[PDB]
């Protein structure tokens, strides 16, 4: 068949967002943060409650027959009619492991049924609640896609991916929900994404060290490492370019003989 | 006859129809479905007889939230519903065989009046049947029920909202799939003006005939803007018949190939067919061992693509059940595709910004709303000609009930008026079996 | 290092521009601001006199103002800073008048109704009947009324700012007309641009006229033209006896106001309904042809970059961020590609690189040099982002980013090849590199017309053809989204100043607001910004002698 | 059939062509003359090759004193002429029974391009023809002069000029009879936009065919706009048939009648006529005298005060032989009439407001152009539904060289390419034939 | 010459009515969250902040000085008395106090149990702009309240059904825009 080569180039950036993208690539886990935490720290449902629902199940309503629509099988929240809720985050530009377009890119390569988002500040995925839950503890929390230092989980102001990071190598947040503590070392997280307080401070761990952020990270940076460095990417880009300038102007194979 | 490649045809089920179909088959100017589908619906007026009858009653004339006290009349048009039907179709008939027809609707709740074509034939546009049947309404009411002469301006409001004063049918109870000649964002947008929430309505949430119905009118629409004339006709012809009608059963094949699968995977498995047929080819191996694409084929290339894309949006918004994925997963088709294979997107990025903007104006406060809501008229969605479109119609098939301006919501009365007309309905059979009559002419 | 950002960054920031690090939370919030502090008392003296007790304005709800250092402004060019409230284009009254000027501008062609009451109504033309025609319309246009005392006329004071000024391309009547009311192109212009000039005008007279800026407050800007047309035709017949019939009458009428008259903006349809002389109607080269910094710089950067500075305070703060948006506003990003000299920093190393490598203008438009140029440019701007911590702080959006990159890439390529389309290409080449560079873009929305760009850039279809100077606010396209237009704007201007030009689009825009009587003068619009910003700029349109004083 | 009335035509020089001719027999949706006037209308464009070539080498793109230096590209469109033609007529042709007439005007500077029919019966309007021709047109300057990729858009801006940005056709070098559906008065108003002085031009100055030509244009225009519906078609009908068509020779008699006369005396013979023929009685007689007058026909009175007011403008601009006297010709016949006899004038007092219009229109400071440039179209001139705009036709086909806004100066190029069209040029007799060829159906 | 004409034009031109019953029940049944007359008290609050142009969300914004907007307010009102009860009287337009008893109870039975938002944009935005700005202002500040106010996500689906209802489901414009010959 075809085996897929999903990014170009050959540096060490290049290589994180091809493990990325890839569905087969094991993410590296670094964390054990449990179910419970999570949920609060999401701040859509308390832990210990039914999931709210949206909709009736699946199998109560009744649909038309649809031949190309059957044939797909939904997510289990889909069948429960649970709602769609939402998990954010901002990332740093300053080595975060995960970044918006690569983050946005992994979650539709990877996950089934999700709405990605992205922009400068934020990123944001969509799904339904039990299958959000579940994806967002086994993957987005506890592996190398989260660093509590550089990457903070933020439903609204968000406002410090591209602020210099304080004292403690932490990135800024307004509404401060994630605290650093010296004593341990550990990060501690005080309020929901949304900014409404928990009752008790949750610990997802110990910020990753900078020199491992450095050969993690999927952002190019003159310190770091360049995108002069990895001229691939750049002279496929700039071929992706001409190849959308020629159509545009006249889609033909004797136009395309200039690419 | 100028266009020596060949299609196959399949049906909604996947089931082979015919093979070695010449492409303008089902070109807009051949196709003898297609033709039908632009002349009736130009022609079919949706009459919402309880609605006239409510606001008479009330005296709710004159748009949101308008009162006017003192012009009430209390009318039974539900009740003589079968009266002011004939009526009307005696005012409407030309001569005596026209294709004049005003059937009843939900026990007459409903009227679905047909002006005949010798009307639109000395008509500029297609504004005459609305009028026309304004007009006959007007005189079917005022004929049936004596209505006083005082009031006949009463009844005008009741049946088309303010429209001397506003260019439009905003708080009537008259409606048609297209919209008025004064909301067209561009010269030969009239056929873009029909929303996804009225073609998923239209179809009675099938997948299939939504993306048929979607397709044939948008790229119908970009004969009609001048667009596919030329060097751009093939390119046209290709995505209606790839990416619309399922042409080598692709869409099915891409879904059956991804049931369980993702975005990325649907990506794969196009890139892989597109290799195995043909149609792309590789260019050059770069250092890092990247190999770059190029199109042996342009506009089969960007056919295929846009068939991958109906694929990859039937199984991420079938998956969620949910139509909110739809921009994200244009989005990241095309994004992924790009910087896997070095090649342009569907529409040489058009369909990507529309999927840019169809995400900012669905999740923030600047506009837009649910995707039901959007159509090819829209200046969010006018930038892709006839490629991004007929996913959304899947993907608001695939929904299962989370959006609020769902087709029930904002299609009632055009699209139950709509699905009696089997051409309307399914219209991906009928396209089918007239590429099949003019299969041998060309 | 050497860049022309450094100095605004020492100023902005207390810490080094290269420091990657510092400290939050301890400004005290929005009283770190003295601009937030007089809102405060300003809402409380209003509230309890004003609104009788209703609340206006609670900082202590919503987000906490102010967890981070609130930056002031420079503005490029100019050596006086600003902090961020005084450029919202409701609190500065420059921009607020850099809009009036051009709303109120209506230019109208007198040839034809020279023509017509010489021939039809036997009625003799000379200088001194033109200087007469001149002193009626300049009386009637504001409010008067001629010769009639019983008539209602407008307050004098009230419309201190309308002129009725007239120019030609026909020298000898030119010296003949009175200076008062006379554009002159030869004393307003050098004399190649002169000659450029008057040779793309030619032998014609045209008169402008300034309708003043509380009509257009009032109303419309549809009501400016109707304004026009009315006092020329009343002035017309008033200053001319003419005793042919009513119908010869109504023909001189379409000859003198409806013949040759030139709109700034035209009406736009659909969801943007609105009637001409509006922002979203201004096409590209009108907007660089409205800016006159041709007229007294021979620096094609700094002509791109005033161009850029006033369609940025045009499309987005006052089109998209009132006209069509409303709110607070997107104050953010047109301030951030006129404010510190990190566009001017950009720009100049595009121009230097450009003229090392392919001279100012010494090659012909092609695929290449579009691609090199606007790569080269990309990446320049985006490791100065990369090794500057602070400019990245004081460009804290991606869109605002993106915009200035994008910018600098357009002008470089403009400059190259002197084609404004290929500009455009290298603008949407250098936006999808920076989304590849850093993994990152503008907002949501924001690329929306730079995915849809490269192939609408040299397209030859109906609704997606048009050259960069034919293309405005409602180009399909570009309806929308922030952080674009402006810069479109800029390197269309720069298609031209490659070449030395001495317009872009239209001859008669560019005289016309040559013209000395303007309140906000557009050779500098970056200064009188700074000036308005400093609550130092004298606007129009205010209804002081009306009001009370109490 | 549903009308009983006859009538017999005559040509324009008074002659007796036929009799007892059945009234729907000139009606729009049955004579076929019509339909092919308006199918011609809606598919022919004309392109000016000099106006395009000297816009290009003047790089004169824009609106109006537009002008971008350094985009200007020398070729010679009208030196070649053919081989653009030819590839226009490629480009758009469709089949090869296919109409796409392309026909070169005053030796190769201007073109009269007939779109083929098939790319309109798959367009909800007419605003194909333009789209598809500007697009052939782009194409076939691209591909005969080998233009480069960076000036395509300035070959757009001048073909089409300022579209995107400004929607419609402003600064182009192509044209059509109707305007953009976008700019228009009113629902179905597009049929009303061809002016007098293109009337006049078409038909070279003959009195009777621009009568005729003005009056089908209208009445066609009233069946568009739902006004010619149940019971307001026959007076529309009638109205066509005793205005536009000369029936029972009422304007050439009323003419005959009044050579030597004035417009009072063109009024009592009207009322003579319409006494005689049985069209008013006597009301009653008032106690000092004055018997008032009812009209036992209402249609048919308004019929014969509208071929009264025809005559009646025909008169006066021909004693004055200038064409300023509409205006009050209109007014004061109606005003005359009414108070003479009791009766409503011409279309119950629109035709009076609309002759006031005309007035304030064209005969002050505050007027603006001159009477050939008036249409339906306009918000001064809409109020009618098609019974004062024919007779200006017959104002300004009397009018000796007294006008600024001559045919000459206004309507050379609409007339070089519709009068080669014998329907257009002749519009009475070919209307004529064609309802004596429909005479037995009914 | 006269400001009272003048005026009267800018306070018809800058009125916008929305009805705020669509928003409240996507906030009820799409985002779960319960509505009570102690919320709408708090967004009322907000709003009258947002609506001249104070800052809600988005660190490090610039805000309009409150001199120039003192004339911007957001009324409520509505045809339920007993929701009526429980609502601040400083942002409440009160049909009983207002209106004589029989034409408040006619009002009343036409308006219904239905709660109804009068945003009041200021008259310079609608002076340095045109009339076509009043709607949109305030359907970005009505968003910006609804998510702030209510702890919402900055953008989300429902913010799009947010966005949707206060342009054009729910709102009253004084005047319907002119496209086409008229332009306006
Ligand atoms: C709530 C929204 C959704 C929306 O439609 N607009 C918002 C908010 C809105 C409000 C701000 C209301 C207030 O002051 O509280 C306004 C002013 C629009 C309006 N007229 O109401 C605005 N943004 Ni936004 N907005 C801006 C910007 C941005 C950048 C911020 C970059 C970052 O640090 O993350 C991001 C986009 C991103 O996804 O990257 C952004 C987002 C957002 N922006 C997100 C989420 C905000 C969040 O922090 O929770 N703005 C900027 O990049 C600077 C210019 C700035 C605009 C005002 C100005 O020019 O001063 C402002 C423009
Ligand atoms: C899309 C459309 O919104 P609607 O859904 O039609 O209301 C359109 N808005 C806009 O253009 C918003 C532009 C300004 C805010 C976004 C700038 S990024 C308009 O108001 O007509
Ligand atoms: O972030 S959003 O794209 O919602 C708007 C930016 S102001």
């Amino acid at each position: 068949a075809y085996t897929p080569q999903f990014y170009p180039g050959a540096t060490k950036v290049a290589e994180n967002r091809r493990n990325h993208l890839n569905p087969n690539y094991e993410l590296e886990k670094l964390r054990e943060i449990p179910d419970e935490d999570v949920v609060k720290i999401m701040g859509h449902r308390q832990p210990g409650e039914d999931y709210k629902t949206v909709h009736p199940p699946l199998e109560e309503m009744d649909f038309v027959e649809d031949y190309a629509r059957d044939l797909v099988e939904p997510l289990n929240g889909a069948k429960e009619g649970h709602r769609v809720r939402y998990i954010q985050f901002a990332d740093s530009m300053y080595f975060a492991p995960a970044q918006p377009y690569d983050r946005s890119r992994s979650y539709m390569s990877r996950l089934r049924g999700v709405d990605a988002g992205t922009l400068s500040g934020r990123q944001v995925v969509e799904c339904r609640e039990s299958d959000l839950e579940e994806f967002s503890k086994n993957i987005l929390m506890d592996t190398e896609l989260f660093d509590p230092a550089t990457s903070g989980m933020r439903g609204a102001t968000v406002h410090g991916h591209s602020l210099r990071l304080d004292e403690n190598g932490m990135m800024f947040d307004a509404l401060q929900r994630c605290v650093f503590d010296e004593k341990t070392g550990h990060v501690m997280y005080v309020k929901d994404q949304v900014g409404k307080p928990l009752d008790a401070p949750v610990d997802v761990g110990e910020p990753i060290p900078e020199a491992k952020l450095r050969e993690i990270t999927t952002i190019y940076r003159n310190d770091g490492v360049a995108m002069r460095a990895d001229p691939d990417v750049i002279e496929v880009v700039k071929r992706i370019h001409r190849a959308r300038t020629l159509g545009g102007y006249i889609p033909t194979n004797e136009t395309f003989k200039g690419l | 006859v100028k266009y020596e490649d060949k299609i196959s045809l399949y049906d909604a089920k996947g089931n082979l129809v015919a093979e070695n179909v010449p492409l303008e088959a089902i070109s807009p100017l051949y196709n003898p479905t297609i033709k039908s589908m632009v002349k009736n619906i130009k022609r079919t007026v949706a009459v919402n007889l309880a609605g006239i009858e409510g606001t008479l009653a009330a005296g709710k004339i004159g748009g949101k939230g308008c009162q006017v006290p003192g012009r009430t009349l209390d009318i039974s048009a539900v009740s003589n519903a079968q009266a002011i039907a004939d009526e009307v179709e005696k005012i409407l008939k030309v001569s005596e065989d026209d294709d004049t027809a005003v059937k009843i609707i939900n026990g007459g709740k409903q009227l679905a009046v047909q002006v005949p074509t010798a009307r639109l034939e000395v008509a500029a546009e297609y504004s005459v049947s609305m009028l026309s049947t304004a007009m006959a309404l007007k005189e079917a009411l005022i004929k049936t029920f004596n209505i006083d002469m005082f009031d006949g301006s009463t009844v005008h409001a009741a049946i088309v909202g303010n429209y001397p004063q506003v260019m439009d049918y905003a708080g009537s109870n008259i409606a048609s799939l297209l919209g008025a000649p004064s909301m067209m964002e561009g010269l030969g947008y009239a056929l873009r003006n029909i929303p996804v929430n009225h073609a998923v309505a239209t179809t009675k949430k099938n997948m299939m005939n939504a993306i048929a119905f979607s397709s044939v009118m948008e790229q119908t629409a970009t004969f009609e803007m001048g667009d596919a004339v030329g060097s751009f006709e093939r390119q046209h012809l290709l995505g209606l018949a790839y990416q619309g009608l399922n042409a080598d059963n692709l869409v099915i094949d891409f879904i059956k190939a991804n049931a369980k699968g993702t975005v990325g995977s649907v990506v794969e498995t196009v890139i892989d067919r597109a290799i195995a047929d043909g149609v792309i080819v590789v260019d050059k191996t770069m250092s890092s061992g990247f190999n770059m694409y190029k199109p042996a084929d342009v506009n089969k290339w960007n056919a295929y693509a846009a068939a991958g894309l109906v694929a990859a949006v039937a199984v991420s918004c079938g998956a969620a059940r949910a139509a909110q994925n739809v921009a994200s997963v244009i989005l990241y088709f095309n994004d992924i595709l790009e910087y896997e294979t070095g090649l342009p997107g569907v529409d040489y990025g058009r369909s990507m910004g529309t999927a840019v903007g169809f995400s900012f104006f669905s999740h923030s406060i600047y506009g837009g709303g649910g995707p039901g809501i959007f159509n090819g008229n829209h200046v969010v969605t006018r930038h892709s000609k006839g490629f991004a479109i007929p996913p959304v119609c899947a993907a608001m098939c695939a929904d299962a009930g989370t959006q609020m301006f769902s087709p029930e919501h904002t299609s009632g009365l055009v699209g139950s008026v709509y699905s009696a007309f089997d051409e309307f309905r399914e219209p991906m059979k009928y396209v089918i079996e007239g590429a099949l009559s003019i299969k041998d002419q060309f | 290092e050497k860049r022309l950002f450094l100095k605004a960054l020492k100023e902005k920031f207390e810490e080094d521009p290269k420091e990657k690090y510092t400290k939050f939370y301890t400004f005290g919030g929005w009283e770190q601001s003295a601009r937030k502090r007089e809102f405060v008392e300003a809402n409380e003296k209003i509230v309890s006199e004003k609104r009788q007790g209703i609340p206006l304005y609670n900082p202590d709800i919503g987000v906490p103002l102010g967890q981070r250092k609130l930056m002031p402004y420079k503005l490029s060019n100019t050596d006086d800073y600003c902090e961020g409230d005084d450029l919202h284009f409701l609190n500065n009254a420059a921009i607020q008048q850099l809009w009036d000027d051009i709303r109120r501008t209506v230019i109208v062609g007198m040839d034809t109704a020279h023509s017509v009451l010489e021939k039809r109504l036997g009625v003799e033309v000379t200088p001194e009947t033109i200087n007469e025609y001149m002193h009626t319309i300049n009386h009637s246009l504001p409010g008067g009324a001629v010769v009639q005392e019983h008539m209602v006329e407008v307050h004098p004071s009230l419309a201190w700012d309308c002129y009725a000024r007239i120019f030609t391309g026909d020298d000898e009547l030119a010296d003949e007309l009175d200076s008062r009311f006379l554009i002159d192109i030869n004393k307003l212009f050098p004399e190649e641009q002169a000659e450029t000039l008057k040779a793309a005008i030619g032998k014609k007279t045209y008169q402008v006229s300034r309708v003043p800026s509380l009509v257009g407050r009032v109303c419309d800007g549809g009501t400016i033209s109707r304004w026009s047309a009315m006092q020329i035709g009343m002035s017309f017949i008033t200053a001319y006896k003419l005793c042919a019939g009513e119908a010869a009458t109504a023909d001189f009428s379409y000859a003198s106001k409806h013949a040759d008259v030139i709109q700034m903006g035209n009406a736009l349809p659909g969801r943007r309904a609105r009637g001409p002389n509006e922002p979203g109607g201004i096409r590209f080269g009108i907007l660089s042809d409205v800016v006159q910094t041709t007229r007294v710089s021979e620096d094609p950067v700094e002509q791109s970059l005033e161009v850029v500075a006033t369609g940025a305070a045009l499309y987005d703060q006052i089109w998209l961020g009132a006209y069509m948006s409303g709110g607070i506003g997107f104050t953010q990003y047109a301030t951030a590609s006129y404010t510190d000299d990190i566009l001017d920093d950009f720009s100049y190393y595009a121009l230097d690189y450009v003229e090392k490598k392919y001279g100012r203008m010494g090659t012909k438009a092609t695929m290449d040099v579009v691609e090199d140029v606007a790569g080269e440019v990309t990446l320049y701007a985006l490791e100065q982002y990369d090794d500057y911590p602070a400019l990245l702080e004081d460009h804290f959006g991606g869109s605002q980013r993106a915009a200035v990159a994008a910018a600098a890439s357009g002008i470089g390529v403009c400059m190259a090849t002197g084609n404004s389309n290929a500009g455009v290409n290298g603008w949407y080449l250098s936006q999808i590199l920076h989304k590849e560079y850093h993994s990152r873009l503008g907002f949501y929305g924001y690329d929306l017309q730079d995915q849809c760009g490269a192939s609408n850039s040299l397209a030859i279809r109906n609704d997606e053809a048009a050259p960069l100077e034919l293309r405005g606010p409602n180009y399909p396209n570009y309806a929308m989204n922030v952080g674009h237009q402006g810069e479109y704007a800029g390197i269309a201007q720069a298609a031209h100043s490659a070449r030395g030009d001495a317009f872009a689009l239209n001859p008669l825009v560019k005289v016309a607001f040559a013209d000395p009587m303007l309140v906000f003068d557009f050779s500098k619009p970056r200064k009188e910004i700074a000036r308005g910003a400093l609550r130092e700029f004298e606007a129009a349109g205010e209804r002081d002698v009306i009001l009370p004083a109490k």
